[PDB]
């Protein structure tokens, strides 16, 4: 009885999911944030966001191929979090950080909000 | 050039079994 | 000043949640049939891990397909081990099934896994 | 039964899907 543990497997899987994303393959939904739209995979959104977990868990809005968020949710803040979801990297500028925390709070991404807090305590 | 910072803690909610 | 936070266990947390979704059969969109055994799963994960499933779900006439059979000579065990690996980064083996596993991965077009098995054979004992 | 021996594989685990 043995077990080979592939230490970069999850990361290779995640990269391949982002590739599909960019080549718009098997994407199965569109998140609308004001005029801007974003194509993505529901499972990925569910894995990372409580909000999305609840949305695609809702028998009603479960099969919709389009979801709309509060119009006050700024697209940049959202796009930074969406990227993060598919790459493990969160890009922050001193001017959009607060916006990001605010946005993540909406998406129910507590850990990311907490990491940002920890960030500000140094920077 | 961007400053890089690493986070070792859980990144997202844990979906229970 | 621009900065970037790299979440070192993020990909792993995402993969764990996807496995959880699989176990609770959530958003699963395809069933793979090996002999008389079925396995529920997500095409995106299958595609991310197998060159074969990548082709199958890339195939316009087999893309919106909700069920998929495989060579009937492909034992279910070896396949189950690979599917778990896909969703956990862990490849559970036994001296008695490594060959069937290696054979199955080659079939699924998972060359890196075939090669790792080879490396494992090489270091065994 | 048995206590599972573990070993790590650091290389790429699957194919790389092209851009």
């Amino acid at each position: 009885d043995s077990q080979i543990q592939f230490t970069r497997h999850a990361s290779d899987v995640l990269l391949n999911l982002n590739r599909l994303r960019s080549r718009d393959i098997l994407t199965d939904v569109v998140i609308v944030v004001s005029r801007e739209q974003f194509r993505a995979h529901k499972t990925v959104l569910m894995a990372c966001s409580g909000l999305f977990y609840s949305i695609f868990t809702d028998q009603l809005k479960r099969n919709l191929s389009v979801i709309n968020l509060d119009p006050e949710i700024n697209p940049e803040g959202f796009n930074i979090l969406l990227d993060f979801m598919y790459t493990s990297r969160l890009n922050l500028r001193e001017g959009n950080i607060m916006a990001v925390m605010a946005t993540a709070m909406y998406l129910q991404m507590e850990h990311v909000v907490d990491t940002c807090r920890k960030f500000i305590k140094a920077s | 050039l961007v400053a890089t910072v690493k986070e070792a803690g859980r990144s997202i909610h844990e979906i229970p079994r």
